[PDB]
């Protein structure tokens, strides 16, 4: 079980930037896919997760209107997508999974770790 | 909010150390948890702790995590050089403000 | 002294895996070629002086009807033509004749009974199941959605998916039993408990967003989860006062039969009149109601937080939006309307949208092709419960929020299977007696060892053939209650008490074991109670039974030896 | 196609078989043929020459009006087997 | 027209199955048997009507 | 077989079990032995012909 991303971003102010998250070694459609944002000496902070399931999802009123995700059950691979840009915004981005389904709020598995800027 | 107090240490190796994790949750309800993450600098922050003491497997025993409720700690008997690097803990979305250890 | 002494029939039970069969009452599918008659009435039973526990959340009857209702549907749709030739090019304009994007009009050519004979057919569809042959000139051309990804089956028409009040009956040997209190949170103790052979007709209905019929809870408005702390695990909520719906699709539809091959019989799509997209109504004078007393249930949970609720938040068209079936007859209705801040007094109606490529579950191999039904339909219904999930992120403005969610068909079942829970019975008990060797099923559980013995001949008699793709299952449950109950006798036997219930033996009893006032074991102890410490010296109390009868043989036989 | 059939006929025969023996256990009559009891005859269910019955009547005769009054049976004798034990452990309770 | 032209008459009724070669149909005299708990009985009289 | 004298029955051929019983038995064996053969789906092509 290994996660990827794509590589860094840079882009301008008020445009939207798209991330990507690749997952292998186990059923890609039973675990919630969570999405943490760091910017630089900060604390990991919560974006929200998405279910393969079916695409339902999830997000705090602090991003809510501004995130988009998405998944592709051929590749077995996230999106997300992230609106109206702003020097914020500017950080890396790990996609994480839970080990078990039942506690759904762990995370062992982390991509490597992926930044975008504005600019 | 869940505090990390304090955020840092003038640490000297070999010593037994304890940080508290203090929740702000008390509410509602099995019983809450906790998780003792581990990340150094630059790359993927790793597990430590899980459900309140159960701690991941592989982890030097050195390493514990205890508390109920709304006290909880990460624990080492004795740091190690590899051992400094930041550490956070996390119930639920939020997590706290971490703590890294280091020298003069 | 006291001499260890048996019992045959101590109503004592254990939680534990199994496998339920169905049960129901010219064409339809779960009752033809399956099922038995279900009981007239059920032989319900009250335990008082019973208390006992229930994890609604992890349970195995949900989980095992989960794919009994799969396998059923799937055999069901087995038979019927496959539409597999159809994935050709597609020739489309605008559909009418007196642009409408929710339906489009096409023509293809196509293959007639003989091989080498080709026709021209034009069809309908709605702009969903359609799709661009490619990213490439000819806009006119197109396919369908799923030939890139697999193909799908047209059902049957006779057959049917108006859901059958199913009931589950339990094998020999295993009790189902019912929390009476109508305010259990589904994980937890209760107090008053009953059991019954049969569960009771459960529609097996699907929904997202809605439940739609099932029952209310006649005390008050239920809330449940398995924590409602994590905002992930899903929330269910129950309404005590079922909220009427409707639904139709006001248009003139008849189906064209189309040879597609020797024998093999498409039906497309075709209207009369003019054309309405479909929609539906519902009384929110009624619904504001409900809301409102909900929104209290929850501040109750969270005192310190407003309520409110939202659209879905963004996904697959089937958790977007509400979908459901109405006489076979697929519908997604936005539900906007609903998860509001705001309502009017007035009745409410919502514009829904049709697809006739299904995707029954997630996984595409079933995917299924809905035929037309001939003329306008409408389905009313009502509301009892929906599923809610939680936002997740405390606002400092305390703004707490929910909003629809659901797909996890588990769920459904789950929101009338929590009452029931399964056990299994071993009727083998042991006690110290001064002795030395030489209906209402289950009920007498209410009282002590002592004075409950007096009935087990009915728990014994009552335990072995009470009963009378589907044919392994009931196998199996009458062959591995039947070996089970022919342990029990041979282990009855080998200890030399064949025939017979309160036999006395020759073992004395053993301090070890226990030293409790035998006064209280008799007359202040029960049963469920009883056999938690003996647990632990049952193999040592086997051997020395075994034993026991082995040497009053053998010595009968000395003794008699001449 | 074929094995289910089969199957299912010798699973019911023994079903019924140890139906038909456990009732005879509950009766106290296992490992009997001809058992006698301790529920005297009830002369509602019938007053025929016993004579008769037991030298003029033939089964397949005898059983049509018996069969009014069976459950009724089957209920006395199983209470008599009850009492019957339950006395016997209490008078060897010590 | 094209009176040459023909089809099978099952085609636009529906398909067909070549049997295997192999296979024959002459009837075997099969015997019926009951489970154990039953009984077969025969009527011996040669002019019983067949109801009575 | 056993001969059961002093013993009078009554017998219903119209209505019976056995024989519709095997019915179905013989139409399921018929058609499972006629599964595995070959289909001969596409023969069902236009028939140029003629007198033999
Ligand atoms: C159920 O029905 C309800 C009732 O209408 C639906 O709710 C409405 O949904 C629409 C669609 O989202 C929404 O309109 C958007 O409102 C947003 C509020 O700010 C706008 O930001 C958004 O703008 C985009 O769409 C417009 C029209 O499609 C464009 O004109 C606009 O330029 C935006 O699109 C372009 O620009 C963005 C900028 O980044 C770019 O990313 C895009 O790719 C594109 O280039 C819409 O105006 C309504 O506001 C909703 N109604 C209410 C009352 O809020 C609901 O969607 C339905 N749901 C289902 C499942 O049926
Ligand atoms: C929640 O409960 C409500 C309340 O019952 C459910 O709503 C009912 O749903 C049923 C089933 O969809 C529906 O039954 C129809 O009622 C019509 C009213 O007259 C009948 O005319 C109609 O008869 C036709 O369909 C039957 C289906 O088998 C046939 O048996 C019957 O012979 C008729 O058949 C015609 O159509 C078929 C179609 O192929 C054709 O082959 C025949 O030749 C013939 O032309 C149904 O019996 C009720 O009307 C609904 N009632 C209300 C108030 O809405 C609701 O469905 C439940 N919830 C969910 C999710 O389903
Ligand atoms: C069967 O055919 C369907 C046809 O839909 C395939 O599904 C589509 O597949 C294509 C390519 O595989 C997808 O293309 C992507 O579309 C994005 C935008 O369009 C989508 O999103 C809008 C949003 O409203 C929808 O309206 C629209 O219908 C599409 O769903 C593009 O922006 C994508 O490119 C971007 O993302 C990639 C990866 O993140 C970046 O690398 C790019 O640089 C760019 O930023 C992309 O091109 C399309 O979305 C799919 N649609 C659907 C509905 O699934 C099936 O895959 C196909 N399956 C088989 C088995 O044949
Ligand atoms: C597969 O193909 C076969 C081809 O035979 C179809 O069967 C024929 O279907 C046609 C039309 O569906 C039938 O046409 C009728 O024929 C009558 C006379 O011919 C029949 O009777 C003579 C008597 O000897 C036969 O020799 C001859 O083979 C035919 O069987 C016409 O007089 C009929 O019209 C009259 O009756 C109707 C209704 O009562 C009236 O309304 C008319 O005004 C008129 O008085 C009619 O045209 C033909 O009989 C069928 N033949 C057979 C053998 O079945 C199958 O239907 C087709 N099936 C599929 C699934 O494709
Ligand atoms: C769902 O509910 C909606 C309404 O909530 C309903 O559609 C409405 O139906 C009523 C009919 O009961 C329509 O009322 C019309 O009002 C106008 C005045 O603006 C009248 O002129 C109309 O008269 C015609 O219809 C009468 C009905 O008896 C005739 O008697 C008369 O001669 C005329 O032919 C009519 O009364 C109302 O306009 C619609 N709504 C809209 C937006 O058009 C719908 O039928 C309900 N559907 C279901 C499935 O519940
Ligand atoms: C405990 O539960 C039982 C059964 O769930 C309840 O008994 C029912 O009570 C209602 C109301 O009087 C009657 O109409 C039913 O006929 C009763 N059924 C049975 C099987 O007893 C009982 O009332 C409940 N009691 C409490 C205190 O909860
Ligand atoms: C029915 O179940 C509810 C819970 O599902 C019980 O509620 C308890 O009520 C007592 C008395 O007020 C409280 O002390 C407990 O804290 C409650 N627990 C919960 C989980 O709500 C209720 O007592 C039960 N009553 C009956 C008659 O069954
Ligand atoms: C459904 O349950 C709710 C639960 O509150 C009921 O609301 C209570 O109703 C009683 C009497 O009707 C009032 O005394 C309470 O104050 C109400 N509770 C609240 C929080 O307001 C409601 O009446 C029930 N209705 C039905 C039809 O079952
Ligand atoms: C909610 O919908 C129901 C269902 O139509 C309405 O029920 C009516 O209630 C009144 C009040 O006594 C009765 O007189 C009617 O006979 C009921 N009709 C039906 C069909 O049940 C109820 O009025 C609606 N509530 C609101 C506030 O509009
Ligand atoms: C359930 O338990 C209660 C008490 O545990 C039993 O109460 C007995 O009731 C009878 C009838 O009046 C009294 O004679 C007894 O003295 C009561 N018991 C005690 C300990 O005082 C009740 O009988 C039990 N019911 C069942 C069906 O077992
Ligand atoms: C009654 O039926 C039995 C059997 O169907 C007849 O017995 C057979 O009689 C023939 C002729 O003598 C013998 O060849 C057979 O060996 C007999 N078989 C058996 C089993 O008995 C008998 O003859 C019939 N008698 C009458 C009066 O009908
Ligand atoms: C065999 O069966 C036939 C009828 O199947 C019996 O025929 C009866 O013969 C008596 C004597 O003549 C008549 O009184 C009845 O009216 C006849 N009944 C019928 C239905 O034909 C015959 O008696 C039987 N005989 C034997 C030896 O089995
Ligand atoms: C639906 C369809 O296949 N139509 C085609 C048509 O476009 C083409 O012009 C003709 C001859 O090539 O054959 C046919
Ligand atoms: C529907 O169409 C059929 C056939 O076109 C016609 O007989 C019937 O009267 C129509 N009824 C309605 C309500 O459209
Ligand atoms: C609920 O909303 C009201 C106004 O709509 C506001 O005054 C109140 O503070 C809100 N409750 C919470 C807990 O924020
Ligand atoms: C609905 O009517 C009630 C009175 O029955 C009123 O208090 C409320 O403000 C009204 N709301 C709307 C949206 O019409
Ligand atoms: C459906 O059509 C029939 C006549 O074809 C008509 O009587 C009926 O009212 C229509 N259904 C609805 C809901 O309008
Ligand atoms: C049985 O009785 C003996 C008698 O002393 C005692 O030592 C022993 O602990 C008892 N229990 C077992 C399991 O042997
Ligand atoms: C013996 O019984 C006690 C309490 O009944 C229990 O804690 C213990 O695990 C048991 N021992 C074994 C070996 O099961
Ligand atoms: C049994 O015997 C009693 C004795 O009087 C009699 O009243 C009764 O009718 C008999 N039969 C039944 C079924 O009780
Ligand atoms: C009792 O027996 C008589 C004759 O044997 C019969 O007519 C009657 O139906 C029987 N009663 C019942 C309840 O079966």
């Amino acid at each position: 079980v290994q996660l990827v991303q794509s590589g860094p971003e840079v882009k301008e102010p008020g445009a939207s930037v798209r991330v990507s998250c690749k997952a292998t070694g186990y059923t890609f459609t039973d675990h919630f896919i969570h999405w943490v944002r760091q910017a630089p000496g900060q604390g990991l902070d919560w974006m929200g997760w998405i279910n393969p399931f079916r695409g339902g999802t999830n997000y705090p009123q602090k991003f809510q209107g501004r995130v988009t995700m998405t998944r592709d059950t051929s590749f077995t691979t996230a999106y997300m997508e992230l609106n109206r840009l702003r020097s914020d915004d500017t950080a890396v981005y790990f996609c994480a999974r839970g080990k078990n389904s039942d506690y759904n709020w762990d995370f062992q598995h982390w991509g490597q770790g992926t930044l975008v800027t504005v600019s | 909010v869940m505090s990390q107090s304090p955020s840092s240490l003038a640490v000297s190796l070999g010593e037994r150390i304890t940080l508290s994790c203090k929740s702000s949750l008390t509410l509602i309800y099995g019983e809450n948890y906790l998780a003792w993450y581990q990340q150094k600098p630059g790359q993927s922050p790793k597990l430590l702790i899980y459900s309140t003491s159960t701690r991941e497997s592989g982890v030097p025993d050195r390493f514990t995590g205890s508390g109920s409720g709304t006290d909880f700690t990460l624990t080492i008997s004795s740091v190690k050089a590899e051992d400094l690097a930041v550490y956070y803990c996390q119930q639920y979305e939020y997590f706290g403000g971490g703590t890294k250890l280091e020298i003069k | 002294n006291l001499w260890v002494t048996v019992y045959y029939g101590v109503p004592v039970w254990k939680e534990a895996k199994t496998t339920l069969f169905c049960a129901s009452d010219v064409h339809n599918v779960w009752a033809t070629h399956a099922c038995v008659p279900t009981d007239p009435n059920p032989q319900e039973v009250v335990l008082e002086n019973v208390t006992e526990n229930f994890n609604m959340w992890k349970n195995d009857m949900v989980d095992q009807m989960q794919e009994d209702v799969i396998s059923i549907w799937d055999q069901s749709l087995k038979p019927c033509v496959k539409l597999t030739p159809l994935c050709v090019t597609l020739h489309c304009t605008n559909v009418t004749i007196s642009m409408r994007e929710e339906m489009k009009n096409c023509s293809f050519n196509t293959t007639t009974v003989i091989r080498d004979k080709i026709q021209k057919e034009y069809a309908l569809f709605y702009k969903l199941d359609i799709v661009p042959i490619e990213g490439k000139n000819t806009n006119t051309g197109y396919r369908l959605i799923n030939c890139n990804t697999s193909t799908c089956t047209q059902a049957c028409p006779k057959v049917t998916f108006d859901p059958i009040p199913i009931h589950y009956c339990a094998p020999a040997g295993y009790a189902i039993l019912k929390c009476n209190n109508k305010t259990f949170n589904g994980k937890g103790p209760c107090n008053n408990v009953s059991t019954v052979q049969c569960t009771h007709g459960i529609k097996p209905v699907v929904s997202t967003q809605l439940l739609l019929n099932g029952s209310l809870a006649e005390e008050e408005i239920v809330i449940r989860s398995k924590n409602l702390a994590d905002n992930a695990k899903i929330i269910i909520v129950q309404l005590n006062k079922s909220v009427e719906i409707v639904c139709t699709r006001p248009n003139n539809n008849t189906r064209r039969s189309i040879r597609i091959g020797p024998g093999q019989t498409f039906y497309a799509t075709d209207i009369i009149g003019d054309i309405r997209q479909a929609y539906c109504n519902i009384s929110g004078r009624n619904w504001s109601e409900a809301v409102n007393q909900v929104k209290k249930k929850l501040k109750e949970h969270f005192p310190h937080k407003n309520i409110s609720f939202q659209s879905s938040s963004g996904g697959d068209l089937e958790i977007t939006t509400h979908s459901f079936n109405c006489g076979g007859e697929f519908f997604y209705c936005n539900t906007s309307g609903l998860f509001n801040d705001t309502i009017s007094n007035a009745t409410i109606m919502l514009p829904c949208r049709i697809k006739q490529i299904i995707n029954m579950w997630q996984e595409v191999g079933k995917c299924i092709y809905a035929p037309p039904i001939k003329g306008n339909i409408t389905c009313k219904s009502d509301i009892t419960g929906l599923l809610l999930l939680r936002d997740g992120g405390n606002t400092a403005n305390n703004a707490e929020i929910f909003r629809p969610g659901g797909g996890d068909m588990r769920d459904n079942w789950r929101s009338e299977l929590y009452k029931y829970k399964v056990v299994k019975i071993e009727p083998l008990g042991v006690a110290p007696t001064r002795c030395k060797r030489r209906l209402v099923f289950l009920g007498a559980a209410g009282s002590t060892m002592g004075a409950a013995s007096m009935t087990l001949t009915v728990q014994a008699r009552n335990l072995l053939s009470g009963i009378v793709v589907w044919g392994i299952k009931q196998l199996q449950a009458r062959v591995l209650a039947v070996e089970r109950y022919l342990r029990d006798q041979q282990l009855l036997g080998i200890w030399g008490c064949s025939g017979k219930l309160i036999c006395c033996t020759n073992v004395p009893w053993n301090s070890s074991w226990s030293n409790r006032n035998l006064s209280e074991i008799w007359d202040n102890m029960t049963w469920l109670q009883w056999d938690k410490e003996i647990s632990n010296y049952t193999q040592i109390i086997y051997g020395l039974l075994e034993e026991s009868q082995n040497q009053q043989e053998k010595n009968e036989q000395d003794l008699l030896a001449l």
